[PDB]
């Protein structure tokens, strides 16, 4: 979707806030939201491309000044009522509740090894998106190719920014997860990644720095052939 | 900025407070959500999994100039070599700088890091600010933001990582350095000299 959130090349946001150390986790809150991620995912809430369509789909305005891990309390919500996994009128009630008694208890509940061995196996194991796919790859280095300007109303990695440009295939990476079709729960659908080179000055015009090139990743429907 | 529309941070964080933990409670009671789980996966970030697994890294590739190639044909083969690996990090490509190449990395549809090289990445990086921007202007941006000015003719190449393949910046050895320990050049290298906003620390 064209999405505020795909900012490449968006003007007027102003300076960069960079303080001198941050910790990992600013409030206990974070930790939380950080941690929900494995446990949704787990319980089938979404995948990782469904969990960014989620986020994209964010008020604009919300989403460009609230704290990070607020996106991704908004995703799971949006899953948790998508799947019909949270009642929104419960958790409204819940927030309230929690607002009036912040130090309230959290419900009893009984502890799970399962969880942690999901954790730890995520954490050192990974979530590999690569797959294998039948078809060989369209493209190859060298080739000059120009991106689709497609643009799909669900999600999909094609920053405006790249639409339509020219640019010159850097690598083959084999085959991965598509997000158009992931991201909109329509499977995995695997197809052949690669990162595509473009100039500066294809991209910006003359306003482009005269001595750069930007690399960016293009799974092969994104792409079609300029010059071998 | 300034934003006459917008609450006290203080109101801010005292909302989502309230709605996370409402949150927490009902993944809770659904079974899916504990407290062992968080704090398991918050101590993992928090002493585990850092920039100092990226170090290691890089000072082997500037000691050993076999493992550097490896790295650059498969970074995600090369740092298993090290038991460097896992979430967010499943598939890595290291990038060289020399003295005719800058990198620098972004994510400017989200926020994406190799967490296993890098850990969790600073807020800057995850935020509209520095993503809208370096892919447009990244020299001065480089130059405005973290005090790096990158001469006009050395080219800069901005990996935007829209994929699952995560892009790390191999910054250049400091001079001065022959001989080292990769414990003492160790000390040189930074998240930020792994992400290409800054070069490995001088002297
Ligand atoms: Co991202």
């Amino acid at each position: 979707m064209n999405g505020v959130y795909d900012v490449g090349g968006t003007d007027g946001l102003g300076p960069i806030n960079r303080p001198a150390d941050e910790p990992v986790f600013r409030a206990e809150w974070e930790k939380v939201a950080f941690a929900m991620f494995p446990a949704t995912f787990r319980a089938g809430f979404m995948g990782l491309d469904e969990f960014r369509f989620g986020i994209e789909q964010m008020n604009p305005a919300e989403y460009l000044e609230s704290p990070y891990y607020w996106h991704w309390i908004r995703t799971y919500i949006h899953h948790g009522v998508r799947t019909g996994k949270i009642d929104l009128e419960e958790l409204e009630r819940r927030t309230q509740y929690y607002r009036e008694n912040p130090d309230a208890p959290l419900p009893e509940h009984e502890q799970k090894p399962e969880l942690i061995e999901f954790v730890n196996q995520a954490v050192y194991g990974g979530l590999p998106a690569s797959r294998e796919v039948d078809r060989p790859p369209k493209f190859k280095e060298g080739d000059v190719v120009r991106f689709s300007t497609a643009s799909p109303k669900g999600h999909a990695r094609r920053a405006r920014y790249v639409r339509g440009k020219t640019g010159t295939v850097v690598k083959h990476h084999g085959a991965y997860i598509y997000p158009d079709t992931a991201g909109n729960g329509l499977g995995e659908c695997p197809e052949h990644l690669y990162t595509v080179r473009f100039t500066a000055q294809e991209l910006w015009g003359p306003e482009g720095d005269p001595n750069s090139s930007v690399y960016y990743d293009c799974w092969e429907p994104y792409i079609e052939l300029v010059d071998t | 900025t300034e934003n006459i529309l917008r609450k006290s941070d203080e109101e801010i964080q005292k909302e989502i407070t309230a709605r996370v933990k409402a949150l927490e409670s009902m993944l809770i009671e659904q079974g899916i959500l504990t407290t062992s789980m968080i704090d398991r996966m918050a101590e993992i970030y928090e002493n585990e999994v850092g920039p100092h697994l990226g170090a290691k890294v890089v000072v082997k590739a500037w000691t050993d100039p076999e493992f550097k190639k490896r790295l650059l044909a498969d970074g995600t083969e090369a740092c298993k070599e090290l038991g460097i690996g896992g979430l967010q990090g499943e598939d890595m490509m290291w990038v060289e700088n020399t003295d005719e190449v800058h990198h620098v990395v972004v994510c400017t549809l989200c926020s994406c890091t190799p967490w296993p090289v890098l850990g969790l990445p600073p807020n800057w990086f995850k935020e509209p600010q520095y993503r809208s921007r370096v892919v447009r202007e990244p020299r001065q941006l480089l130059k405005e933001e973290f005090g790096f000015e990158v001469p006009p003719s050395k080219e800069i190449k901005v990996w935007d990582s829209s994929s699952e393949m995560r892009f790390v910046v191999l910054p250049q050895r400091p001079a001065g350095t022959d001989g080292w320990s990769e414990e003492e050049l160790a000390t040189l290298v930074t998240r930020e000299s792994m992400i290409g906003v800054e070069p490995a620390k001088a002297v």
